[PDB]
């Protein structure tokens, strides 16, 4: 027949290769497709949906687990007090593993653009009070108070009408995407610290609560990407399935 | 203007004035299954009127120490109504729905409430906690009817998934301090274009509260969550005779 | 900065009537935004506060102690006292006056510390 | 082309670009699949839309 | 009156070891606690108010946590002058009450 | 003439899509911002209640300059996230012991089985897709041995085989595929065989009308559409083979459509096709620091 040679790689089974294979079923034809609402055509449509981050993951019992979803605010002695802190890198271990945008990005390796998290204000309306949400890029450690984190990229939060703000993290990196974060060499892939001081008291009239708690949600915007598709280390299951 | 709503369909209204804007989950309106997507032949029935109104299931309690609750759709309506009698007494069922879950409380109570809808919503038991029993949970929690079920693990949703990501779902959050109620309407979320209304639930509402409940000694201790649905683009196909389960 | 320095007699015994006065220095006793308090701790045990008075001449009092404590405020000489009625021999206890921050649980800067036994 | 459409996407306002050795088209390669994109289906889906610079809620 | 039980009423540890003391009250505060440490035979000195606020001067090894009923002071490197008893004091209703009081030791 | 029956008149079965797709082959770029002290127009201010994201962007919060973005959106699509074949089966045909020993196997098809595939499927609630099956034969110690093995597909209602020398074993109409073991993994391409438009992952609901009772509980989110058959597989023998197998089968997907995304597990997997978990090792999303106030 037609002259041919077999080239190196012939018999290997490689799980990502994309190749013909043989139908089962000659003349088959599929149930038609209706319309279905919700169709997801890209995974970062999830990423730029807004979930729970648990800036609070300090509690761990089962019956305090609920209490992971909000962090307190309460009124302070009017010294710029700090109020919560936590790393802005989404496919590191810590508060983004309860978001959607963790749990996609625990799928891959590489991902790049801005970062954005809104936080919820669910005090009393007659509850007054202003925040400094302050973004640190790589390289400043954590603010020892509130004059050094006013340094870096920042918002002041006002309690309002408009009970949510949301603090844009810029994508501010030397390299176009970004490995997850890690202890050891990758800190080099750090994107910066999270913090929340006090601009002003939180200041409530007599018979409103002193303590309110806010909520943290973050996403992804519209120039985030991803990138080279992995297997997460964010469950890894310790048995098998019965 | 977007914080003043009127709600207003068949015989019944429903007025807000402190609400939020209204959520259309997915992007969709409910409604008609059409002739192409349509596979059961004999006319499908649509009152339109008697069955595509609000009705008031039942009233929660809030206190400062609630996991959350669950209902299930459209199980709630299997026996309130024309509606209850249309889904009794036809084999194929189709509709969205409105959803209006109301909670009032003074510019001095605070607390949020996450309210979601999760298509899908299969409950899992907690089989038997070390893990090792195949337990399933019974039929009162799985169709729960008009009164709801407490969830007893909210952060694994009773299913294992995590409530944090549950805001991927239509939801609203009621903010005391901003709103007290939110409105979803949901279109027909099915790989068919009727099912029964008897055996699956299309989907599951879940009001949980995220921030606890906090106020004042003084202040009304009696905070109550009232769920209200509207029924939307019904058409029921089938008719035999009437059955519950 | 803030100092406290509180006088009293150090021997006060039975059915007498313990009194002490802690001046404030290096600052205004007439300040809206703090309370002044009284702390008592009996010898080998732990603090249990008395009674916070505010500059206006408003009081907070514990309820153990509602009705056999006076708390008094000068502002003319910044100044503020403790007075106990019906004293007994629970009573002894080291003495400090703090100032305070309400609802979050502040007390700082206090005192040095008067300690008062009950004997005759 | 003259293999029927058996295709698990067939239609679906969609074209891809499969290689196919066989008359059953599911049998095909998995192709390039359209870069289109609708969040705010999941965003922003909310009835009345509201610009970036107005208050939300007003 | 809400009482607060403290966590335990003693320890022995070394230096460099984090040592962590529980104050959980009957009923919720939700912040109003506060962390007191005193040396002995000296008055007690501010460290944490509102169970979270470090007081400035006080070292950022000294951590508070929680709300509601239970709350955590931990000292993440346990130093020679950080022996002291410490106190959890909660101001409630305009009515305040210290905890037990633990004698850290090493 | 009645009005209101002329008003409608019609089932308009549109499904009013207040959102439509555009294309989005890369990120989108970033434009030059400068300062603005403006009042009335406060782009960071949102509304979380409202439960839509926020519309807020970097050019609106900084000032930022023009950065021309070239990043592909193509690896995040559905046809790069699940073409990638993962173990769905392990399949024993030992010589001795309790399982399978009659050199012969059923496995009921089910993806979850294994939770890396479980878990990247449950992802969605429903899900169409054309399926590439790809099956390794090989000792439990992974050597290659000369063996003849029949892979024979039986749909729902057709004869399972009950011995290897079973008569359905002639599959005069059932699929089946005659492999070597020291032949290449065996593949093919199975279409979508759902009776209804879309397998879904979470079925909340009975199969059956009637009481539910509790010796009936299993019966809770069993959906017969996604019940596609059994995969059975023998020694090609009438006698037993004299090697001890093992088959893994892998599949990908193709030609994928999902919808109504869900929050991904994050419990340990207990069961097929159920969600039960452990209620008393019920554990965080993610790890645990010491404080909220410190790193
Ligand atoms: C000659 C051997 C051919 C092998 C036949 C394999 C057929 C596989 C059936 C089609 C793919 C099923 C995909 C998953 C569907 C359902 O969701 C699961 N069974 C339930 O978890």
């Amino acid at each position: 027949g037609f002259p041919t040679e077999l080239k190196p790689g012939t018999n290997q089974f490689l799980t990502t290769d994309d190749g013909v294979s043989a139908p089962i079923l000659p003349n088959f034809h599929p149930t038609p497709c209706i319309h279905i609402p919700g169709e997801v055509r890209n995974l970062l449509e999830l990423c730029q949906v807004e979930t729970i981050l648990e800036v609070n993951n300090v509690p761990t019992n089962a019956t305090s687990l609920m209490e992971r979803l909000r962090f307190p605010v309460s009124a302070q002695a009017g010294k710029g007090e700090l109020c919560a802190v936590f790393r802005a890198d989404p496919g590191r271990d810590g508060p983004w593993q309860s978001t959607m945008l963790g749990q996609l990005c625990g799928y891959y390796t590489q991902w790049s653009g801005s970062l954005e998290v809104t936080f919820m204000f669910t005090g009393s309306f007659m509850a007054t009070g202003k925040m400094l949400i302050a973004y640190t890029p790589p390289g400043g450690p954590l603010p020892k108070d509130r004059a050094t984190a006013m340094l870096g990229t920042h918002v002041i939060w006002d309690f309002g009408l408009q009970s949510s703000v949301t603090l844009v993290i810029p994508w501010i990196s030397n390299t176009h995407y970004r490995a997850h974060a890690r202890d050891g060499v990758f800190d080099y892939y750090t994107t910066g610290l999270v913090s929340i001081w006090y601009q002003t008291n939180y200041v409530v009239p007599i018979g409103a609560p002193n303590t309110a708690y806010i909520i943290a949600l973050a996403a992804a915007q519209k120039n985030f990407t991803m990138k080279l598709c992995k297997d997460t280390s964010h469950i890894l299951q310790t048995a098998s399935i019965q | 203007s977007d914080r003043v709503a009127q709600l207003t369909i068949g015989n019944s209204t429903i007025t807000t004035q402190e609400a939020a804007n209204i959520i259309v989950g997915y992007g969709e309106w409910p409604s008609y299954c059409s002739d192409d997507d349509a596979t059961a032949v004999d006319k499908p029935t649509r009152p339109d009127v008697s069955v595509n109104r609000f009705y008031t299931l039942d009233t929660k309690l809030w206190e400062k120490s609630s996991k959350g609750w669950y209902w299930k759709f459209p199980d709630v309506l299997t026996e309130t109504g024309v509606f209850g009698q249309n889904a009794q007494f036809h084999y194929l069922y189709r509709s969205g729905f409105c959803i209006h879950v109301q909670c009032n409380a003074s510019k001095f109570h605070q607390g949020a409430l996450l309210v979601a809808i999760l298509p899908e919503y299969v409950i899992g038991t907690v089989a038997g906690g070390t893990g090792t029993e195949d337990s399933h949970p019974p039929y009162i929690q799985t169709q729960p009817g008009a009164d709801g079920f407490e969830l007893q693990h909210p952060y694994v949703l009773d299913a294992g998934i995590p409530i944090s990501q549950l805001t991927v779902c239509p939801h609203q959050w009621i903010n005391l301090r901003t709103n007290n109620c939110a409105t979803i309407i949901v279109p027909y979320m099915n790989t068919l274009p009727f099912d029964s209304a008897l055996n699956h639930c299309n989907f599951g509402l879940l009001v949980v509260p995220i921030s606890p409940l906090d106020f004042d000694q003084g202040a009304t201790p009696v905070i109550p969550i009232t769920i209200t649905l509207a029924p939307m683009c019904s058409e029921f196909a089938g008719l035999r005779q009437a059955v519950t389960q | 900065q803030l100092q406290l320095q509180e006088s009293g007699p150090g021997l006060v015994k039975p059915s007498e009537t313990l009194s002490l006065t802690c001046t404030v220095s290096g600052g205004s006793i007439s300040s809206s935004s703090y309370y002044w308090g009284w702390i008592r701790q009996p010898p080998g045990k732990g603090l249990e506060w008395i009674g916070s008075i505010y500059y206006s001449g408003s009081t907070y009092y514990n309820p153990s102690l509602k009705s056999r404590v006076t708390i008094s405020v000068d502002t003319s000489k910044n100044q503020f006292s403790l007075k106990l009625s019906s004293v007994t021999a629970a009573d002894t206890a080291v003495y400090y006056c703090a100032r305070e921050i309400t609802m979050i649980a502040w007390f700082d800067p206090w005192g040095q510390g008067t300690l008062v036994t009950v004997s005759s | 082309s003259h293999e029927n459409s058996n295709s698990a996407t067939e239609g679906s306002t969609i074209n891809y670009t499969t290689i196919n050795y066989y008359k059953d088209s599911y049998a095909a390669t998995a192709g390039k699949q359209s870069l289109k994109q609708d969040p705010d289906k999941f965003a922003n889906p909310v009835k009345d839309i509201f610009t970036e610079m107005a208050a939300p809620l007003k | 009156d809400i009482q607060m039980t403290q966590s335990p009423s003693s320890l022995s540890a070394s230096v460099g070891d984090r040592v962590t003391i529980t104050c959980r009250a009957s009923q919720g505060i939700r912040n109003d606690l506060g962390w007191y440490q005193q040396k002995p035979g000296k008055a007690p000195k501010l460290l944490i108010y509102a169970a979270s606020s470090l007081q400035s001067g006080v070292p950022s090894r000294f951590s508070g946590s929680g709300s509601g009923t239970d709350f955590t002071l931990t000292i993440s490197s346990l130093q020679p002058e950080d022996f002291a008893t410490y106190y959890c004091l909660q101001d409630y209703n305009y009515l305040l009450t210290f905890g037990g009081g633990t004698k850290v030791e090493i | 003439r009645v009005a209101d029956m002329i008003e409608s008149s019609i089932g308009n079965s549109v499904s009013r899509a207040l959102t439509q797709a555009l294309p989005a082959p890369t990120g989108q770029n970033t434009q030059v911002s400068s300062h603005r002290l403006d009042t009335g127009e406060v782009p960071a201010l949102q509304a979380a209640e409202i439960g839509a994201s926020s519309n807020t962007s970097d050019e609106s919060m900084i000032e930022t300059r023009c950065v021309l973005n070239s990043h592909s959106t193509a690896e995040t699509t559905l046809d790069s996230f699940f073409s990638r074949a993962g173990l769905v089966g392990e399949i024993d045909l030992p010589l001795e012991g309790t399982t399978n020993p009659n050199g012969y196997a059923n496995w009921d098809i089910d993806i979850t089985g294994y939770a890396q595939m479980r878990r990247k499927v449950e992802l969605f609630t429903y899900m169409r897709f054309d399926a590439e099956f790809t099956f390794v034969a090989c000792t439990p110690t992974g050597q290659v041995v000369p063996q003849l093995l029949q892979y024979m597909f039986v749909p729902p209602g057709a004869p399972k085989p009950e011995s290897r020398e079973s008569l359905a074993w002639q599959t005069a109409t059932n699929p089946s595929v005659f492999v070597k073991l020291t032949d290449p993994p065996a593949q093919v391409s199975v279409p979508f065989m759902s009776p209804a438009s879309a397998y879904q992952w979470f079925y909340d609901g009975y199969p059956t009308f009637g009481e539910h009772k509790q010796e009936k509980d299993l019966e809770y989110g069993a959906c017969p559409n996604n019940m596609m058959g059994t995969f059975s597989v023998r020694t090609v023998g009438s006698s037993k083979s004299k090697y001890a197998l093992v088959v893994r089968i892998y599949m990908r997907m193709k030609h994928v459509r999902a919808w109504i995304p869900r929050p991904m597990r994050n419990q340990n997997y207990l069961f097929k096709a159920n969600p039960n978990y452990a209620g008393d090792s019920i554990k965080p999303t993610g790890t645990s620091r010491n404080a909220i106030t410190t790193l």
